[PDB]
């Protein structure tokens, strides 16, 4: 008898059955004529060891060579005295092999024999250090079962599998339809060329409400859609699911509605009424058993929708939760850990598609939340019913009909998603391709997918497998560009690296380790990365070819983006350290290689007389400078020419082109897409990324001017129309604003209390929470978490900050003493707004728009281009100290404060040291007689200087948020601290480390006798000053410059350590 | 004025131990050895160069501080897995984290966040809900081991807040079994009266020291007030370090007839140092050849060992900095105090108060606790008290002048392997 | 041998063998850093002009080498000293220029050229003496510099592979990284004693004083009655380098846009604050600072429609001859120029413009910056 099956996932438990594996898929059923689910358990998997033999006989306790040649009798004979009996190993297979070995473990030569031992999975497992006086080193003692029948039986992805000589499980170990037993696994054969069939696709939503008192999640909902023919070779079925079923229970003394049993009845639906939350998971276990979904798709279902699912199922006891998946487990999984939520394994047997890390791999989204996804594929409107609301659904039929009716709708957006994106018939391409468990493909992060094509290319080429484990960025040119813009793709770079210059395990010896000379013959890992661009080559040519047919065309195209996302993701073996195949060196070399790949690139652009404003290892984004979109093709086409000669293996791609681009950061633009539609014509679409406010408190009016100025960046005007046009508007709403004509709604602000009012800690300097505290002393409704806080700032003469001065409109309108803070309005609401889309445009500043706005410009007042016009190292001295304070000191006798910026004061014969004469003309006393005071002034001043640099002080770089903190998170991002106000923008120093040199450097500037002398002062002022009559004043201001001398020789960023530099 | 005519001269104020006669007398320093504690870290002996941190230089020392803390816990409590605290959590999961505020106010039990290490959070925090804990008591900076849920995935609800693990006492050698029982006065600064700069508190004290001779002298900052209303507003018509060198000779030379050993700490306050913490030893003044061997200058914080007992030492109010954001369910120094010595460092506290600067890689390097000290003193502007906390006896001898008053001093009696009563006794007397 | 001397400095030629190890202050690092930037790039310019043998390249080099105060005469304290200097400059540079392959070979040529030099001054007794400190007549200089190239090579090599540790140190981010665009020559941002300027002036100035770049501006604006933003910036900023006062520039601009499209009201609304700016001391130090030739070659390529860059870059070859023919200057002169074009040596070829139309063989100047272009034409008068 032969069982011919598809096999679609695996699973492992080493801990609990040595040696055995189970294989879940589709076998036909004739007497039914339909596939149905079977579970094959492959048993007597042995373990597979290789002992590797040493050059002299060595013993173990003095560890001195003996000189004794060994042979591998001797590895036999002491692997068969020693190592077999002390580890309770009786029976096992020994042979000899010759292997290479290319990977991190030192002293192993890279061919060589080895002693290879086969014995059961049920004896004991020997140490991963186990040496002995003949062998050195003991591989694959931690193999893993699946692992080894999957390479023994070159079984490279989901297939059609012939089992000889089935067997029938005593009893049932699975809830499949079928079940066999197969006893050597060398009955498992790989059938080759037959098409996949159809699998039960099982989208699944759930509804769900967090109890205040006993802090979970009850589910309260499911829907579920099923389709029971899903292709995975052919198009998505339209529709995309044939039946449903929906299950709601009440919410635990929520009751239901009177005439719950008759809406449902009328709706004419698959709705079961649940009146407990026990047996709404018992229904929904019954029907998971029974459609047997071979996937079932969800969105966050593996953080969100198993884990709540298994604690509901434990907490109200309810039976068989193991039915969710396949293999009939008793004990539950471990809870996440390190590994994560879905390496797990709760649903054993099927395949979970999360459709956030499906999206997150194959679609670029501002947000992989539901509702954005819906937006951005399906171009649709999602409604989310709000928490407080579900269980107000429970007043109404119709409410919790609605409820109902919105989680199939959630259902069915989730199957619209997979199916638009053809997520599972890319998870079939990339597992065939890599040949892994189709399960860990889904599940994403650090499964183990591209790892398994290495494996099977190396145990393909006798190779001993690792045992398993127990970018330069061209800043972003922030600004503004009414040309064309030119995004290049970059992301086949670190194989192209890898294919060209020949990195490989077995070409690179392991600092940087040098390039592999060009003798050497190609590798492994370039063969392979060759292999699957060729493939992706050959598929797209054939593609290419007129007059096919559609269905092939998809088929293809599915297979092409396969092999691109295979071939991009191949440098994650070596880059991540947590990798089986990390190779530091050999990550170090690719990533030091892809630096002068992107600065050649870069000076290349440059030479071509167009702008690289943006660079990165994945993406480059390029200035055209020109009008036409015809002659942005070709400078692209001659940029990827010029690129490609110097590298003949890098491919690029145009990714987009965007007509005209305001850049803040990438992530952060406005930009107007350029979409051809052939012949020359395009059509234009607005594109913000990263413009969203995280505060909600902003006034209508900043709301509406960042929306106009956002409009006139993004037209087709040149720049000087934009500015003439947001100069217009922001003249015209200074002037509306400070003659009353604007509607006093539209000065509102609208904030959230996440507290009670008095549980704020800053409660002084927020305007919400002094109006909520007024709210509550008032006497009515007490204003608790959660509650809006509508409060307009105004002027009601009582020299308070403007948290202060925040009142309610109602108390605005009835106190006839207040006025609207207009300054306030136009300096905190507006300008802001504003300047965070004006300023980047060259020639406007915060400054400048606070003019146009009518307030005052004093209140608001590149490396590559500093160097350009001399650099930080030659700034003149008044350029270098205009931001340091200038030395205050106040005279003993008349008390009047003397500002000192230099060493000398006056001109010409009139000159003489700053510190001789006070400045009071009335006043005779000389500053120089009190010397022990400015001495003392001085270390009081370099204490204030400290203090404040070491108060830590931090202000996010977003003029919306500008949140001010002392505590540094340890959250960060490329840049720098991420702000936790906002979580989008980097905490920067109030008082940095260069801002206190410069502030000592001043202070040593001003007492500088010697260098005032000959750099500051003239020649007839220098005479003048080089005689007697000074040489006291001299001695002093020597003395004094000593001090700050002294604090500066205590500064670690006033000194550089050569060492650390050059080694 | 008021000072000099004060009629509680020489009373005690606080009692602690084996009761001992109106009159205390010391060996003078004769069988007295003292050292800086010997453990694995090198100690802070003179100046390293400041105003040069890189925030990722602080991130790193916090995440490791974090780290570090939570291994040995780990071991100590055989808990098997840290998870990242920013994770949803529906079933209970232990989390290893830092307490902070979400806002720069001071810490309540409704603005209690928990910050996660790189290792196993990627430093990401998450907000705390205390409605189910029982009992807590929570300051900023604070290392904790927590068993909690979050299911929400936005804020976390402990359950359980593991206790705090102090470090091991000290077994001292037999070297010093025959040594006998050491007498230490510890006094506080400011040693002036707040409208003198004649330091007739520290005369009196120095008396004292003369009329007593103690074996030790442990003298703490500041020496030069900052706050001194003279020292502020420029009235001074001496350099700031002539006047510390004239206060350091008149204690150096005026406890020549003791023969005591003095262990000078400096303070944050001193105007005259360089303002940063771990605050290096004082080195402007170098004692006569027949002073060396008798004046020893500390740094802040200090261990030091007195023929085997183990004394650590600050100037920094530690009480008043973490008093001021300690939240509690329900004696509080105790309670600080105990914090202390569990968290193992001599400033646990972050962000830190608004008048310390801190070094954080001296901070990592020189405050770390190598044992748990058998006395602590540590000054504060609140009440002086004398209290055991978890075996430690812990001094607080309030400041020598309190404004324009006199203030207290402390005076006690260790020897090493009495009795564990390393501190025979102990006394908060007036000046 | 004052202080903290010692024998580490032997010769005043080196290999450039062992690395520093010394702590100097971040002034000092600075200082070295540009000093020997100067160098070589005065290196490289007179490798362009001259013939390496030529007695003017000798002398040329010679008098750059005596204005930076390097080593290059045959142990008093300050000798010491300039040796130290030429140690660390030089891995400082090292620093700079490993990033990528094409800085590489710049700075070997540049590198070898002046140790060529160097050598070259060597008398045949310390030619020996530094062939033994290093364990080694005409060809002799050959061999020595293939060894140092080797040596050098291999060096740069191993810098590039050690960047990730200096990256980290911000201090010398914005230097090292930018070295290779770091402009050399003088201030103009602070005018101090620029004279007095009349407007009436400003149209002969363009006939002869004005630098090419300059001179299409003012073309433009005296044509078109306006300029774009780029040229707006460029060329007011030049004026303000020549001593135009801030009201004088109100003025010029003023009349130029009123005569088309503008109106006062529009120049007071408008335009007029950027003037000002210009004039004024706070900003991004783009806007008061007038533009290096450097800034105005690497720096915002003008399009279509825009008339600010540099002629010699931004212009295509056929077009900039065509241009040059307008200005009746000598064939020959004009081949020179093209030439130099070819070898993207732009500001030289302006240079060579400058010698022509002032007929002077020598101009005694290296050219970095229009308004230093300005001021010589205005020595020559
Ligand atoms: S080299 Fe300099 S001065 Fe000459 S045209 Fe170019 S930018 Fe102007
Ligand atoms: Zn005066
Ligand atoms: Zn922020």
């Amino acid at each position: 008898q032969v069982f011919r099956f598809y096999w679609l996932d695996a699973y492992e438990d080493q801990y609990s059955q040595p040696g055995v594996v189970y294989l879940f898929g589709k076998v036909w059923i004739e007497s039914a004529d339909a596939y149905v689910s079977c579970c094959v358990s492959v048993k007597n998997i042995e373990r597979t060891v290789y002992l590797l033999p040493r050059e002299n006989r060595v013993q173990l306790s003095t560890g001195k060579d003996t000189g004794a040649p060994v042979s591998m009798m001797h590895v036999y004979q002491e692997f068969n005295e020693a190592v077999a009996e002390k580890y309770k190993i009786m029976k096992f297979k020994s042979k000899k092999v010759d292997k290479d070995y290319a990977f991190e473990i030192p002293d192993v030569p890279a061919s060589s024999e080895y002693l290879e031992v086969r014995y059961s999975a049920d004896s004991p497992q020997l140490p991963q250090d186990l040496k002995g006086e003949t062998f050195s080193h003991v591989f694959g003692t931690n193999t893993s079962s699946l692992e080894l029948f999957l390479l023994s039986r070159k079984i490279k992805g989901p297939s059609w599998l012939e089992i000889k000589s089935p067997q029938l499980s005593s009893q049932p170990m699975s809830w499949c339809k079928v079940e066999a037993v197969v006893t050597r696994p060398d009955q498992v054969s790989v059938v080759k060329d037959l098409a996949p069939p159809p699998v039960v696709v099982l989208s699944l939503s759930m509804k769900t409400v967090q109890n205040a008192k006993t802090h979970q999640n009850e589910i309260v909902a499911i829907a579920a859609l099923v389709h029971h023919t899903f292709p995975l070779d052919k198009a998505p079925p339209q529709p995309p699911f044939q039946t449903h079923f929906c299950v709601l229970s009440k919410l635990n003394d929520c009751i239901f509605p009177y005439d719950y049993n008759e809406a449902v009845k009328q709706k004419n639906a698959n709705i079961e009424i649940a009146l407990t939350e026990r047996t709404l998971l018992g229904f929904f276990l019954a029907k998971i058993h029974k459609i047997d979904p071979d996937v079932i798709v969800g969105h966050d279902i593996y953080g969100f929708d198993l884990e709540v699912l298994l604690q509901r199922i434990n907490s109200c006891k309810v039976p068989f939760w193991s039915k969710i998946g396949r293999l009939r487990r008793s004990v539950m999984p471990k809870l996440g850990g390190r590994s994560g939520f879905a390496e797990r394994n709760a649903a054993c047997g099927r395949i979970i598609c999360d459709i956030e890390i499906s999206a997150k791999e194959l679609i670029r989204c501002k947000s992989y939340h539901l509702s954005e996804l819906v937006h951005q594929i399906l171009k649709a409107e999602r409604v989310v019913i709000p928490p407080e609301n579900i269980r107000n659904a429970y007043n109404d039929s119709v409410h919790l009909l609605y409820m109902l009716e919105n989680t199939w709708i959630d259902a069915k957006f989730i199957l619209q998603i997979m199916c638009e994106l053809n997520v599972l018939p890319l998870a079939l391409q990339i597992t065939n391709i890599a040949g892994n468990v189709m399960s860990r493909t889904l599940m994403g992060g650090r499964s183990e997918r591209n790892e398994y094509l290495l494996l099977h290319a190396f145990t393909e080429n006798n190779f001993i497998v690792p045992d398993k484990p127990v970018g330069l960025v061209l800043e972003p040119k922030v600004g503004f560009y009414d040309k064309f813009i030119l995004l290049l793709d970059f992301n086949s770079l670190y194989p192209s690296i890898i294919q060209e210059y020949n990195i490989c395990f077995t070409t690179v010896h392991r600092e940087i380790p040098e390039l592999p000379h060009s003798d050497l013959e190609m590798g492994i890992l370039p063969r392979e990365i060759r292999k699957l661009v060729e493939r992706r080559r050959h598929v797209k040519q054939l593609m290419k070819q007129p007059d096919l047919n559609p269905d092939l065309y998809l088929q293809y195209d599915i297979r092409q983006k396969a092999l691109k996302l295979t071939a991009n993701s191949m440098y994650g073996c070596l880059g991540f350290s947590y990798s089986r195949f990390y190779a530091k060196p050999l990550a170090a070399l690719v990533t030091h290689q892809g630096r002068e790949i992107l600065l050649h690139t870069k000076e290349m652009v440059q030479k071509m007389n167009l702008e690289v404003i943006y660079g990165d290892t994945d993406s480059i984004m390029i200035n055209t400078n020109c009008n036409n979109l015809e002659e942005v093709f070709k400078l692209g086409n001659r940029v990827k020419s010029e690129i490609n000669k110097s590298y003949k293996l890098l491919e690029i791609d145009i990714d987009g082109i965007f007509k005209s681009l305001l850049l803040l950061k990438k992530k952060k633009y406005a930009a107007l897409t350029v979409e051809p539609t052939g012949d020359g014509k395009y059509v234009t679409k607005q594109e913000l990324k990263g413009l969203d406010i995280v505060r909600r408190d902003w006034c209508e009016l900043a709301k509406q001017a960042g929306n106009y100025v956002i409009s006139q960046i993004l037209s087709d005007q040149p720049r000087d129309s934009i500015v003439e046009n947001i100069q217009k508007k922001l003249t015209e709403i200074g002037e509306n604003v400070t003659n009353g004509t604007v509607p006093i709604t539209q000065y509102e602000i609208n904030k959230a209390l996440t507290k009670d009012p008095q549980d704020y800690p800053d409660k002084k300097s927020l305007p919400h929470v002094h109006v909520a505290l007024w709210i509550n002393s008032q006497g009515g409704r007490k204003v608790k978490a959660g509650d809006t806080i509508s409060y307009v700032i105004c002027q009601d003469g009582s020299n308070l900050s403007a948290s202060q001065r925040a009142y309610a409109q109602e108390q605005l309108q009835k106190q006839e003493n207040l006025s609207i803070d207009t300054q306030y309005y136009l300096s905190q609401q507006v300008h802001p707004v504003v300047a965070r889309i004006c300023e980047p445009i060259d020639g406007i500043d915060s400054a400048l728009i606070a003019m146009w706005l009518g307030l005052d410009p004093s209140q608001f007042r590149d490396e590559e281009n500093d160097a350009l016009l001399g650099g930080p190292s030659q700034l003149t001295d008044e350029e270098k100290y205009r931001d340091c304070e200038r030395f205050k000191f106040f005279c003993p006798k008349c008390g009047t404060e003397n500002i000192y910026d230099n060493v000398f004061d006056g001109s010409g014969l009139q000159i003489e040291p700053g510190l001789k004469r006070c400045s009071k003309p009335e006043c005779d006393a000389s500053p120089l007689d009190y010397v022990i005071q400015v001495h003392n002034k001085l270390l009081l001043d370099i204490r204030r200087y400290i203090k404040k640099y070491y108060s830590g002080w931090l202000v996010c770089e977003e003029k919306t948020c500008q949140n001010r903190t002392r505590r540094l998170p340890l959250s960060f991002s490329r840049n720098g601290p991420i702000c936790q106000a906002c979580s989008k923008a980097t905490l920067r120093s109030e008082y940095p480390e260069k801002a206190l040199y410069t502030q000592l450097c001043f202070y040593r500037f001003i007492f500088d006798w010697d260098y005032a002398l000959e750099k500051v002062v003239s020649e007839q002022e220098r005479g003048h000053l080089k005689k007697k009559l000074f040489q006291e004043s001299e001695n002093q201001y020597k003395k004094l410059k000593s001090t700050v001398d002294q604090v500066l020789s205590r500064s670690g960023y006033s000194e550089v350590n050569l060492s650390k530099l050059f080694q | 004025q008021k000072y000099g005519s004060r009629t509680n001269r020489g009373e005690v104020v606080t009692t602690y131990g084996e009761l001992q006669g109106t009159t205390w007398n010391g060996g003078s320093g004769s069988n007295t050895n003292v050292e800086l504690f010997t453990s694995l870290d090198e100690p802070l002996t003179k100046m390293y160069k400041f105003m040069f941190q890189k925030l990722m230089d602080i991130r790193e020392v916090v995440s490791i501080k974090i780290e570090e803390l939570g291994a040995s816990l780990k071991d100590h409590f055989q808990i098997d897995e840290f998870t990242s605290v920013s994770l949803p959590a529906q079933e209970t999961v232990t989390v290893l984290g830092q307490i902070g505020c979400d806002s720069n106010g001071k810490l309540n039990s409704k603005s209690v966040i928990l910050e996660g290490d790189r290792e196993h959070s990627a430093g990401m925090q998450v907000p705390v809900d205390l409605s189910e804990l029982k009992d807590y008591s929570l300051f900023p900076g604070q290392v904790v081991i927590m068993e909690g849920t979050n299911s929400t995935g936005r804020r976390f609800v402990p359950t359980k807040l593991y206790e705090g693990v102090p470090l091991p006492f000290h077994q001292p050698s037999k070297e010093f079994e025959e040594c006998p029982q050491q007498m230490v006065i510890t006094a506080c600064g400011p040693f002036t009266t707040s409208d003198t700069i004649t330091y007739d508190a520290l005369k009196d004290l120095i008396d004292i020291v003369n009329r007593d001779r103690p074996d030790i002298c442990i003298l703490l900052g500041p020496f030069l007030d900052a706050k001194h209303e003279q020292i502020e507003n420029l009235q001074l018509t001496v350099t700031f370090e002539d006047v510390f060198k004239r206060c350091l000779k008149m204690i150096i030379e005026g406890t020549r007839p003791s023969g005591c050993h003095l262990v000078i700490v400096p303070s944050l306050r001193d105007v005259h140092h360089d303002p940063v913490y771990p605050q290096p030893p004082f080195s402007c003044f170098e004692p006569a050849k027949e002073d060396k061997e008798r004046v020893h200058f500390v740094a802040d914080p200090c261990t030091l060992s007195v023929n085997g007992v183990v004394i650590g030492m600050t100037s920094t109010d530690l009480l008043f900095h973490m008093g001021a954001e300690e939240i509690s369910s329900s004696d509080r120094f105790s309670r600080i105090l105990r914090h202390i010595l569990t968290q193992r460092s001599y400033y646990p506290l972050y962000p830190p108060n608004e008048e310390i600067n801190i070094d954080y890689e001296a901070l990592y390097s020189y405050t770390p606790m190598p044992v748990t000290p058998d006395v602590f003193i540590v000054p504060s502007e609140l009440r002086y008290f004398i209290k055991d906390v978890t075996g430690c006896i812990c001094i607080n001898p309030g400041r020598l002048t309190k404004g324009l008053v006199g203030g207290t001093y402390a005076r006690f009696l260790v020897k090493s392997g009495a009795m564990r009563s390393t501190c025979i006794s102990a006394q908060v007397v007036r000046v | 041998t004052g202080d903290r001397k010692g024998d580490l400095y032997p010769s005043s030629l080196q290999f450039y063998q062992h690395p520093p190890t010394e702590n100097i202050s971040l002034i000092e690092f600075e200082t070295f850093a540009i000093e020997r930037l100067k160098l070589l790039k005065a290196v490289e310019n007179l490798g362009v002009s001259y013939v390496k043998n030529s007695e003017e390249y000798s002398k040329k080099l010679e008098l750059e080498l005596r204005k930076l105060k390097f080593p290059y005469r045959p142990i008093s304290d300050d000798v010491y000293d300039l040796r130290r200097k030429d140690h660390i400059s030089h891995f400082i540079l090292r620093l700079a220029y490993c990033q990528s392959e094409d800085l590489r070979r710049w700075f070997i040529q540049q590198e070898m050229d002046l140790f060529k030099f160097r050598f070259g001054l060597l008398t045949k007794e310390s030619v020996q003496e530094f062939l033994k400190l290093n364990d080694l007549h005409k060809d002799i200089v050959s061999i020595v510099l293939n060894d140092f190239r080797a040596k050098l090579s291999k060096a740069l090599a191993l810098s590039a592979r050690s960047l990730p540790v200096v990256q980290s140190d911000e201090r010398l981010q914005p230097l090292l990284n930018h070295l290779s665009h770091s402009y050399i020559g003088q201030d103009f941002s602070s005018q101090s004693n620029t004279g007095k300027i009349s407007l009436e002036q400003i149209d002969g100035f363009a006939a002869k004083s004005f630098p090419l770049c300059m001179r299409q501006l003012h073309k433009s604006l005296r044509e078109n009655h306006h300029l774009r933003h780029g040229g707006r910036m460029q060329y007011g900023l030049f004026l303000k380098g020549i001593g135009l006062t801030l009201e004088q520039a109100l003025q010029f601009w003023r009349l130029e846009f009123t005569k088309g499209k503008v109106d006062s009201e529009k120049f007071d609304k408008v335009y007029a604050y950027s003037i000002r700016h210009n004039y004024g001391k706070e900003g991004k130090r783009t806007d008061y600072t007038p533009y290096s030739c450097m800034k105005v070659i690497l720096s915002n390529p003008p399009s279509q429609g825009d008339y600010h860059g540099c002629p010699f870059r931004h212009s295509d070859p056929e077009l900039l001859k065509q241009k040059l023919q307008s200005f009746k200057v000598p064939s020959s002169g004009i081949n020179q120029i093209l030439e130099l074009v070819k070898g993207m040596h732009y500001q030289l070829a302006c240079q060579k413009y400058f010698e022509l139309t002032h007929s002077v063989d020598d101009c005694g100047f290296s050219l970095n910056h229009p308004n230093q272009y300005f001021a010589e034409s205005q020595k020559l008068l």
